[PDB]
């Protein structure tokens, strides 16, 4: 653990390729839905239980997705060897950074 | 899970109703004498159970401090040492290990 | 930019061989400023007793603490050199408990019925 | 507005539910069940044996 | 057939040893205390977050 | 005042159902334990 | 195998007062007693002594001065031989100042004095003793709003019995009419007694056969009736029929018992032994008394004005001998427990007083830290680092914590070894840090176990023994394997050690709390010492691989090309290929000269059985030439079989860190086993 070392940088905290489109994407309907609920076509409950969704499945869905991009195209990134080792860090505790 | 509660018009002479004997206690006399033995059941908590203990020393220094000793007191109970709290208290070398 | 903290080693330090005693409990006072020792209680007791050590329990309970007579006896017997012998006497923590509840009109008698002769051989308390 | 939410997997679930069914105060641990089984026995204890 | 003590027979293997359970084992306290570090899990376990 | 799961896992039924054997393998009827109540000493004698 | 024996016992019961007196009344050889402890004198209000017949009386207690007596003359004894018990004029023993601690005071109250745990409590045992509502005893007395009859030997000439009734105003003037027109003691003290008296000779006087009886009837008249009709009616018979039960309990109790039920209304007052509950002296002449002294002096003077009324009979009055003996009793009551009445008196500082059940019951009173928690000689604090150089069953100890831990071997290793004389002469060159001192301190230590403790205890493997080791600096060194075990940081942590004595406690130190036979934890008997985080990662990148497939090759390596392409195999023969090590070592050894990296793909000859987990797997490539050569390649090992014998050519494609891995382990258990014999 010394000879090879290991250290944490800023371009090491890998996000995922995909994030730039789905984040996008899920404003687009966070936009359309709270602008058609000044127009009177949805109630305020389904603007409350949409808000919540979006971003729960996006973010859930960006969690599923970081170790197969992890394991494919940046197998020995530090922080990918520090968790997916099992030496220190969740699955989730990598998700915030 | 281990001593029952003998229930009301259970008198004879041997278990005053009322009274929390073992359940082998129970079990074994049944087997033996013909009187209205008449208990029912108790699933004593954690706290309850260790109030019902064979020595007062271990109770007293749990919970009800002055209930148990002014109860032993008056009844002039009996304890024989035979737990891990009371040699302890007493000074005396504990009967394990 | 590296900060150095105020709780130091040398503020943290602790050793006692012996020395002052509390007048009435009898154990080492407290903390550094009296020259006190570590206190073992609950948790640590049931450690000792899931090992299985009835002896390292037992010392840590009558020698060092209460016992007024048997601290020099360790004492005298640890400056020279000999077998340690096990003591009888209850520490002074029970002999204070018998005190008390004498106080609210109780008694608290031991016992040492013998399994050779059935003689009742009560401790003085 | 009301909404019926979904949550209610159960009141308390840790250690507090630990406590709670060991603590046996009310037997309410699965009484929903084993009460009407306790009762029932107690019931039908008087029988032809 | 005893409430006071166990049997060696009456226990199982002692999960330290991998053998038979010694005379003598204060497995009253072992339960105990195995019972009551984890509790701290469903705390431990809750800080990281 | 409870979530039931309910989920009934190893429940039995509140009938006479398994006499002979009460839970698995729990307690066969003896009759040969306690006849001996009555043999061994008086108690069939009257 | 009959097995060892041993009966022991511990009873408990209330007290008669002759059993008081025989504790604490001493006997003087010209025939006074003088146990009573008559005057409230806590301290001179003169030179800081206390005073006859005071709290802190020394005529009962002991000297407070080991052979010092009352006037100040010493008597030498040294022994338990031919000496004056007492010193005639002082009568004092010249023995230890231990007997001012053990002592025991007395006092007597003028006036029965009901115990508040029988009196107060749920379900007092009184009331159901005398089968009566507990409001009636309590007017009986405290408020003294009755006037009880005690039915007892002596005859009932006086017409009719009644039970009590005093709490209406038209009562000061409406039976002196009715009442006495006799005398006055000679109708009044014959029968109808109040306060505690009554209570007691009622308690002196039913006869519990009689009870049992009465009470078996009454049990059955109540069995046989069916109600079950009003819910009132369905709770009244049960609350009955447990009184009746406990009642029944509780006679039988006392009728096979050594107790006297009289004794629960005690008369004689035990104290508690002067020091035990000391004055604090401190420079200037600060006094840091004790809140038990304020108590039992008032209730000394309170006493004493009882018996000053008393005793002062003569024109006997009305309603003031009743209101001071009942402010006596309620003295008494707030003595023995206070905070469980109405009123908790309080001193000077708006705070309550601490009772004595305040200091038996409790998390920080009796039988809860006084008896358990226990501080120790033979210990020391510290702040913990990590040292992974020690071994698995060792520490690491500070010279300055060892030197005060095992003062008292370094004195033995002084003294017997003749670089010393006295003890105070061992002591004053252990004081200079003589360079000969460190070697003392090296040499006892070696083969004595220490236990390591930390401070926040968490499961059962927050204790274990070590074998320490002088370390330079201020710091304890710990293995990091045991940290999980401690559950241990290293952001600023405390660790107490302590010294078993005795050999028996050095034996089950060093042969049970040892960190090599403890390596399984009793929840489940999973390993509770496995790498950690930094371990863990060096062994992961140690056995992590090559780099597989387009990772390691830019284009495919199909692609027909690179044959040395012609008609005959005679063209440049390089065939990079990867290298054909013999063995382990001259892998490492290749390593080393920086031939290879670590994972560098390598070919290892295999001189064994199968060992690399494998499944039903499939051979990619067998190549087989016109003669027997069986040239079989797997995913991952190369077979060359042939048609006549000798199928030896195993080969393993490897990195040099799982060669290392293995090598590691191989090696360590071989040198284990040969190292223990």
């Amino acid at each position: 653990a010394t000879a090879t070392s290991i250290s944490l940088g800023i371009d090491d905290l890998l996000t995922i390729p995909s994030k730039g489109w789905l984040v996008q994407d899920a404003e687009q309907q966070s936009l359309i839905l709270e602008k058609h609920h000044h127009y009177g076509n949805v109630h305020a409950v389904e603007k409350l239980r949409q808000s919540i969704e979006i971003w729960y499945s996006t973010s859930e869905y960006l969690r599923q997705e970081m170790n197969p991009n992890f394991r494919m195209t940046d197998p020995y990134n530090p922080v990918h060897i520090m968790s997916f080792s099992g030496a220190r860090g969740n699955v989730s505790q990598v998700h915030q950074l | 899970t281990s001593k029952v509660l003998v229930s009301e018009d259970g008198m004879s002479n041997v278990f005053l109703p009322g009274e929390l004997i073992g359940l082998f206690r129970a079990e074994r006399t049944g087997r033996a004498l013909e009187e209205a033995i008449c208990y029912r059941a108790t699933l004593l908590g954690i706290t309850r159970a260790s109030l019902n203990t064979q020595s007062f020393i271990s109770e007293a220094s749990f919970q009800e401090t002055a209930r148990v000793l002014a109860k032993a007191a008056l009844r002039g109970r009996i304890d024989w040492l035979k737990g891990l709290k009371e040699n302890v208290v007493l000074g005396g070398m504990i009967p394990v290990g | 930019y590296i900060l150095k903290l105020i709780h130091q080693v040398d503020d943290k330090i602790h050793g006692r061989s012996s020395g002052h005693y509390a007048l009435v409990t009898q154990q080492p006072l407290r903390g550094r400023a009296k020259q006190g020792g570590q206190r073992v209680g609950e948790m640590e007791v049931w450690a000792l007793e899931g090992f299985g050590v009835a002896h390292i329990l037992q010392e840590m309970l009558t020698y060092k603490s209460d016992h007024i007579k048997a601290r020099q006896e360790v004492l005298g017997t640890t400056i020279i050199g000999g077998t340690i012998p096990n003591p009888e006497d209850a520490p002074e923590s029970f002999r204070l408990l018998v005190r008390e509840l004498r106080s609210l009109a109780l008694e608290l008698n031991h016992f040492l019925v013998s399994e050779r002769n059935f003689q009742i051989n009560r401790m003085e308390a | 507005f009301i909404y019926e939410k979904s949550r209610s997997g159960d009141i308390t679930q840790g250690l507090p539910k630990v406590e709670q069914v060991l603590e046996v105060r009310s037997i309410d641990s699965i009484s929903i069940n084993l009460e009407k089984r306790i009762d029932s026995w107690n019931e039908r204890i008087t029988r032809i044996l | 057939r005893s409430a006071s003590w166990i049997c060696r027979l009456c226990y199982g293997r002692s999960p330290t040893h991998g053998g038979l359970v010694e005379l003598g084992e204060a497995v009253g306290i072992i339960a105990g205390q195995s019972i009551g570090e984890p509790g701290t899990q469903l705390t431990l376990r809750t800080f990281h977050t | 005042r409870a979530a039931e799961n309910d989920d009934d896992d190893d429940w039995f039924p509140l009938d006479l159902y398994e006499a002979f054997e009460e839970m698995r393998k729990r307690n066969i009827f003896d009759v040969e334990n306690m006849y001996t109540l009555a043999d061994a000493w008086g108690w069939t004698w009257e | 195998m009959i097995d060892q024996y041993k009966h022991q016992q511990l009873r408990i019961g209330s007290v008669s007062p002759q059993q008081i007196s025989a504790w604490a009344t001493k006997i003087l050889p010209n025939g006074e007693i003088v146990g009573e402890v008559t005057k409230p004198y806590t301290f001179h209000y003169k030179t800081n002594k206390p005073e006859k017949d005071g709290l802190f009386c020394e005529r009962i207690f002991g000297p407070i001065k080991s052979g010092i007596c009352a006037c100040g003359n010493y008597r030498v004894i040294g022994d338990e031989k031919e000496d004056p018990k007492f010193c005639e004029q002082c009568g004092v023993e010249f023995v230890d100042s231990r007997i001012r601690r053990y002592q025991m005071g007395y006092i007597k109250l003028a006036c029965p004095v009901t115990h508040v745990w029988y009196l107060k409590r749920l379900p007092s045992y009184i009331a159901n003793f005398l089968d009566k509502p507990l409001k009636e005893l309590e007017g009986l007395v405290y408020c003294d709003f009755s006037f009880a009859r005690p039915i007892a030997k002596k005859p009932t000439f006086l017409r009719l019995r009644g039970l009590f009734e005093y709490e209406i105003q038209s009562w000061k003037y409406s039976i002196p009419l009715f009442f006495t027109t006799q005398g006055f003691d000679t109708f009044r003290n014959r029968e109808i007694s109040t306060g505690a008296g009554a209570i007691r000779e009622q308690l002196a006087d039913l006869d519990l056969r009689t009870i049992i009886d009465y009470s078996f009837a009454e049990w059955k008249e109540l069995g046989e009736e069916g109600s079950t009709g009003n819910e009132w009616e369905d709770r009244k018979v049960g609350r009955r029929k447990d009184f009746l039960v406990r009642r029944m309990e509780l006679v039988k109790h006392f009728i096979r018992t050594n107790i006297e039920p009289e004794w629960m209304v005690l008369c004689l007052l035990p104290v508690l032994p002067p020091e035990l509950r000391p004055i604090i002296q401190i420079d200037g002449g600060k006094l840091m008394s004790s809140d038990i002294n304020e108590l039992y002096r008032r209730v000394i003077y309170r006493n004493n004005t009882l018996t000053d009324l008393l005793s002062t009979s003569r024109s006997t009055p009305g309603e003031l001998v009743m209101c001071q003996e009942k402010l006596v009793q309620e003295a008494v009551d707030t003595l023995l427990d206070n905070g469980i009445r109405g009123q908790p008196m309080r001193d000077g500082h708006n705070k309550v007083y601490k009772s004595f059940s305040d200091v038996i019951e409790g998390k920080e009173g009796r039988f809860r830290e006084t008896l358990l928690g226990k501080r120790v000689d033979y210990s020391g604090r510290s702040v913990i680092v990590v040292g992974p150089s020690l071994s698995l069953h060792r520490c690491g100890l500070p010279r300055e914590i060892a030197i005060e831990l095992f003062q008292t071997f370094v004195i033995r290793g002084l003294i017997r070894q003749h670089l010393a004389s006295n003890i105070g002469v061992a002591k004053r060159k252990i004081r200079e840090k003589e360079p000969i001192v460190w070697k003392i301190l090296q040499e006892v230590m070696q083969g004595h176990p220490v236990l390591l403790n930390r401070a926040p205890t968490l499961h059962r493997l927050g204790i274990q023994a070590f074998q320490p080791i002088l370390v330079e600096g201020r710091a304890i060194c710990l293995h990091p394997l045991v940290c999980k075990g401690f559950n241990a940081d290293f952001d600023g942590d405390q660790m107490a050690v302590h010294v078993p004595l005795s050999l028996e406690a050095q034996a089950e130190a060093r042969l049970l709390m040892f960190s090599h036979m403890n390596l399984l934890s009793p929840a489940i008997g999973d390993p509770i010492s496995v790498p950690t985080q930094d371990m863990l990662i060096g062994l992961y990148i140690l056995t992590s691989g090559n780099r597989r497939g387009i990772c390691a090759n830019r284009y495919n390596p199909w692609n027909h090309k690179t044959y040395q392409n012609e008609r005959i195999d005679d063209t440049n023969y390089k065939s990079m290929k990867e290298p054909f090590f013999c063995n382990f070592y001259d892998a490492i050894g290749a390593y080393r000269q920086k031939r290879i990296h670590l994972d560098s793909p390598l070919w290892l000859r295999w001189q064994l059985d199968q060992r690399i987990i494998a499944s039903k797997e499939a051979p990619i490539e067998v190549h087989y030439e016109s003669l027997g050569t069986y040239h079989e390649i797997y995913a991952h090992y190369l077979i060359i079989r042939s048609v006549k014998k000798e199928i030896i050519d195993i080969y393993i494609r490897t990195t040099v860190g799982h060669i290392s891995l293995y090598r590691e382990i191989e090696e360590a258990i071989q040198g284990f086993y040969q190292a223990c014999s």
